[PDB]
């Protein structure tokens, strides 16, 4: 379908896809914290190497210039592929994103944009990452009209996506799940791909429930599908959403209107999390086919525990336990 | 003798801290005095009458064009507006001093580049008014202007955020190898945000061909630069940064455009940054050019009143025409987010459509484009 | 019910607050841009001159600044009241307000906090402000456990609101909506009072609709009961939320398992927007009372415009149309 | 003659750059060298035997620590440590020129500190194992300390943020009429942060009593110093806001004693802040004071070998008291997110406990408080 294809953990899809993108485009340049000797995880061995130390280079310590130092170079229509180490410490950065990246292209009528701009980060859950290295923070961004954000669930998907938000003419945040960075690998083309933005994917059709996460917790709700087939005899549609903003409505409601049930799922604490913006969105679209209340199963409204990890996020059986109740609503 | 890789430096056996010199600090670069005078020949750049005659003239229809567009602002005829006053030759000596093809990031004070840039009238008054021909499409505040033609970065109002994107732009001018330098203008106010400290470390460590254009006029609103900063102004920062740094009088075209002249002939070559602080007030910049006109024999009391009289007839015919122009079709509004309309946003434009095809009369649809 | 009162502006009974703060408490200090001479918007007028330069004085340009500044001094235990000049420009202290603000008391167990700071801001649509002299970003704080979140409608509101805020054992945002600064006085109590954190007030009482919203927003849906009653006989119940973190669940969620429908509606815009967490949250304990899908009536999913404004906001008529359709539903 | 408002400077008639000057920069103060000799007597302190000895203990203590909970770290025993390596003098130099109630800002460099101020073994212990003694109750991740007792403020992960906290912190004292001082600790990489500039420029214009204290050991991850930054390091910033600036040899307890007790000395007098720059690598400071303490006559080979098995043995003790404690009881997960739970958190924590009585095996409760 795609070349020949190698196999692949999520790190090396990362590595791949900004390879390509280097490759193919000699504008593009890649920057950031501890990025030169290929990253705190890994994901830019090998590049500057390959591709000389004026295009992957890293910069002072300071989110807020990151991000201003990449809108700046987008301006002038080169790519700018910048690093933020953590995604819990964006938010330095977020007056750049949120009142600059996000209002260039509309503030100046399209005389200015900083479309060629992408912005990637490790983000979730790591086990112990505690309260600053493990945040997801998709939805303080998900209300700013003008940036795009995405998020993979695999090295496959990984690649594909990242290579689209490179090449996407609006900024984009692209949120790589750190727990997959050295998990299994899988078969990724060599060469490059797209994955659309804006698209959710359907991995698995069904027709009592409709189960819909991103990043990890896609895996997790594959799971919970199989806990139910064989422990309630419920058929599971499940739904990776891949793109938080612009998402794709049009897929989570034709798979509500079939099955007439709704759980969403994610790491992120439930208050203001994006699984609002689904559920109120479904309720006004599928409101006459919903058999049972739309259920959230989000990570607590505290901030990410060291010690407590195992007893805050939203693991299969707090999934499956929700499905459960809502199967007998 | 000391073996530390963060700095380079010997022992030494006392203990002394390091006081900073502010009662006399940088010292104020001149080259004209009050009476129009040149004070030091060998400083003088001899710049041509015509050229000359251009800074004065630019710097005069800004100031025309303040004074009618601050009286539109106090008739509510405009929603907001900033004067230029005493800005003026610190803009219209630096913008002399660049190429053409130079990029511009700046603030609200920076109108008199895009003046020297002949950028017309009907187009400064379309985005005051946002009207149909403004090609910012009527979406922000006036005095956020923006020219693609002529290599003026589109203002907005978050202070310094233009600081760290200049450098990035200067990065990638670099490597463009175009031979084009970026400057940035921005307040001592506007300094004192973290995105300065960003954007002046940036450049001095990825060696970015920018010139960052402090404009020091003593207040920040209603701060003194005494609750500013304790420091000697902004210039004594620079060379924290590692930045070549230097102060002028911006009262002063020439010196304004002598010390920006130097700095991009420096930045360009050596892909280094520099740093210029402009003195100001909030003895004007127009005066002073004035002086030094009327002893060269270049200007008199008559070409002043044909001037002063021409200059009001030409701003005057541009505040007509632009109030006269209807508003953008208000289907602008969602255009822009992004490159391409998402499907969820034209579902709300369309939703507008409707609304509007109903409610409309509680609209004021009358001036806008249909 | 209160003492005496005098008819005070939104601007002067923010004053007035200010002054009972820091009569009362000799902790108490006030800064920020401008605030000196008495604010570009005059809330701190006269008070330098009562309490002295110690108390009431400016800071550099510096956002983030001075909210670290402010959080520090909270830390000692002292009551910070920082100033932030338009809500639109807090975004640069975004990391210290989310990373550090919010959490301070939980990541220490309780050994610090910062609870005896307050945020102040100018907040939502002034006719002509534009992209950024016009936001209301309460949902993106809406997402963070730890901080409080409270807008008020009016003079007497905002004087008790904000001085249970300052008194408030946690950091708190105290969003100033400013086209009411100058708009219509009403009495307001020249001595201290409080009104309660985390409590919504139904405003009127009606029985074939709910209507939340808060701020300004409050004078828009009053109006629109009016229009309702009058044009279609149908009774609204009109509830001003006040504080968006935490919120009140249960007024909203009593009030709709009466009516059976709701509508809400914010300036801000539509995707991510506090409105979808409500709606949400009714959905799942009202799901068996609602004849109509919850409809939101919010700002459009673009950054807010000049000369468009009176297209953009959620008026009126778009709140009444809205209205009228959930009605036929 | 100049009458700026924004500085206070002559004017000069010669265009000149202001040129940093890195290559000899400001010194290193040094007072006993690589022989632990004291290099010139009237900078000696003359401390006493008793806080010398304290001192040493402190470092190496602290290097004992380092030795087994990094060895713990790599079993994945906890799951996450920093080691103190270098730092220990710059820390415990510090720590003795401040008073005991004197308030700590810091990283996560600055557990030396603590150990100066007698914070018990078990306690950094109980916080790298989130056990049950831990008064952060297991939130954080390991080398994350703080102590109210001790006034050391809980470190967090994101740089640079505790620097303009620790300025308000210090406005807050001065009011209070404190006589206390606030010590902030950061590395030269978290200097770059936007913070930094925020905390140096507040504490100057504020008028704080305030001690920056950066370490500058040429690296901030994989990132040398010639990547950071480009002037004189971060101690040339420092007069640059208007603050007194040394450099010193973080090998040298006494040069770092004596700067910072100088720095805590003017600064609670004057309410200024003042900067020191402790110069490290990442020729040791415990090998440095150990040939000093050799020289007076106060250590030798034999109590260095009984004081090596003492503290082996303490840091042991507590290390298996630390592994054998139970952790907090899953719902402290919900406290302290608000000073009161609010009642939408307390249904969370109850739909937890509801969970748990059914879906429990699945759960790692075996050593969990109950
Ligand atoms: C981040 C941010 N904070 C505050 C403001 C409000 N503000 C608009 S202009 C100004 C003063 C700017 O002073 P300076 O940079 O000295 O420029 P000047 O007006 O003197 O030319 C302020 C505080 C803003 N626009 N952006
Ligand atoms: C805002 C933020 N960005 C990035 C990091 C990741 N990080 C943890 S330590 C470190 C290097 C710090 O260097 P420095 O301040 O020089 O301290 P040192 O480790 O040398 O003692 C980085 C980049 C972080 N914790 N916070
Ligand atoms: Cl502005
Ligand atoms: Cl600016
Ligand atoms: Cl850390
Ligand atoms: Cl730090
Ligand atoms: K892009
Ligand atoms: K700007
Ligand atoms: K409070
Ligand atoms: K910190
Ligand atoms: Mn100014
Ligand atoms: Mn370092």
């Amino acid at each position: 379908e795609y070349g020949q294809t190698q196999k692949m953990n999520l790190f090396q899809s990362v590595t791949s896809a900004l390879d390509n993108s280097l490759a193919k485009d000699p504008t593009a340049v890649i920057f950031g914290e501890d990025v030169a000797f290929g990253g705190v995880f890994r994901c830019t061995v090998g590049l500057r190497d390959k591709y000389g130390k004026d295009r992957v280079f890293n910069t002072p310590l300071c989110e807020q210039g990151i991000v201003g130092f990449g809108i700046g170079i987008a301006v002038t229509g080169a790519t700018a592929i910048a690093e933020i180490q953590f995604a819990d410490y964006i938010f330095p950065a977020f007056d750049q994103i949120v009142n600059e990246a996000a209002k260039y292209r509309y503030r100046s009528g399209d005389l200015f944009n900083c479309g060629s701009l992408t912005i990637r980060s490790p983000w979730g859950c790591v086990g112990h990452g505690a309260l600053y290295h493990s945040q997801s923070p998709e939805a303080f961004f998900a209300h700013c009209p003008g940036i795009k954000v995405v998020i993979p669930r695999s090295p496959f998907q990984a690649k594909g996506l990242l290579l689209s938000c490179i090449e996407d003419k609006n900024p984009c945040i692209f949120f790589e799940p750190k727990i997959l960075y050295r998990a299994a690998a899988e078969e990724v083309p060599i060469e490059p791909y797209n994955i659309p933005l804006s698209q959710a994917e359907v991995i698995q059709e069904g027709s009592d429930v409709t189960l819909v996460a991103w990043g990890t917790q896609v895996h997790v709700i594959r799971e919970v599908a199989s806990m139910a087939k064989e422990k309630l005899g419920v058929s599971c549609e499940v739904i990776d959403l891949r793109t938080i903003i612009p998402w794709d409505v049009d897929t989570i409601c034709k798979s509500v209107i079939k099955t007439g049930r709704l759980l969403i799922s994610h790491e992120a604490p439930l208050t203001g999390g994006f699984a609002s913006e689904i559920s109120s969105t479904v309720q006004e679209e599928c409101f006459l086919n919903l058999e049972a209340p739309i259920s959230r199963v989000c990570g607590y409204d505290t901030p990410f525990p060291h010690i407590f990890e195992p007893f805050y996020i939203p693991d299969k059986w707090k999934c499956y336990d929700a499905l459960r109740k809502m199967i007998n609503y | 003798k000391p073996q530390f890789p963060g700095a380079s430096a010997e022992f030494i056996d006392k203990l002394e801290f390091i006081q900073p010199n502010v009662i006399s600090g940088i010292p104020i670069y001149r080259v004209m005095d009050r009476q129009g005078q040149i004070i030091n020949p060998s400083e003088d750049p001899h710049l041509p009458k015509e050229k000359v005659l251009k800074l004065y003239k630019s710097m005069t229809l800004l100031n025309t064009m303040d004074r009618i567009l601050y009286e539109s602002q106090r008739q509510g005829r405009i929603s907001f507006y900033m004067t230029n006053y005493g800005e003026e030759g610190t803009h219209v000596g630096s913008a002399a001093a660049l190429d053409n093809t130079d990029l511009v990031f700046g603030a609200y004070r920076e109108a008199g580049v895009l003046m020297y840039r002949d950028y017309p009238l009907e187009l400064f008054m379309a985005q005051c008014y946002g009207n149909i021909s403004d090609l910012g499409k009527g979406r922000q505040m006036p005095v956020h202007y923006g020219c693609k033609e002529r290599h003026f970065v589109t203002i907005s109002s978050p202070l310094a955020t233009q600081i760290p994107q200049a450098v990035g732009a200067a990065y990638a001018a670099k490597r463009a190898n175009a031979n084009r330098v970026v400057i940035c203008y921005f307040g001592e106010g506007a300094a004192s945000e973290g995105d300065a400290h960003a954007g002046f470390n940036f450049a001095a460590t990825l060696e970015c061909p920018i010139i960052f254009f402090c404009r020091n006029n003593g207040y920040a609103i209603s701060t003194p630069t005494s609750e500013q900063y304790r420091g000697d102004g902004i210039a004594a920062r620079g060379p924290g940064y590692g930045i070549m740094s230097i102060r002028v009088d911006g009262n002063d075209v020439f010196a304004v455009y002598n010390a920006t002249k130097e700095a991009r002939r420096r930045a360009v070559a050596e892909n280094q940054p520099f740093l210029i602080e402009a003195m100001t007030y909030r003895d004007h910049p127009i005066s002073r050019l004035r002086h030094y006109l009327l002893s060269q024999g270049w200007w008199d009391e008559e070409q002043e009143k044909a001037w002063r009289k021409q200059s009001r007839r030409k701003v005057m015919e541009a505040f007509e025409q632009a109030e006269r122009k209807p508003k953008p079709n208000p289907n602008l509004l969602f255009s822009d987010v992004y490159q391409e309309m998402p499907a969820q946003l034209r579902k709300q434009q369309e939703s507008l459509a409707r609304h509007l095809q109903t409610y409309g009369e509680h609209y004021p649809l009358d001036h806008f484009d249909k």
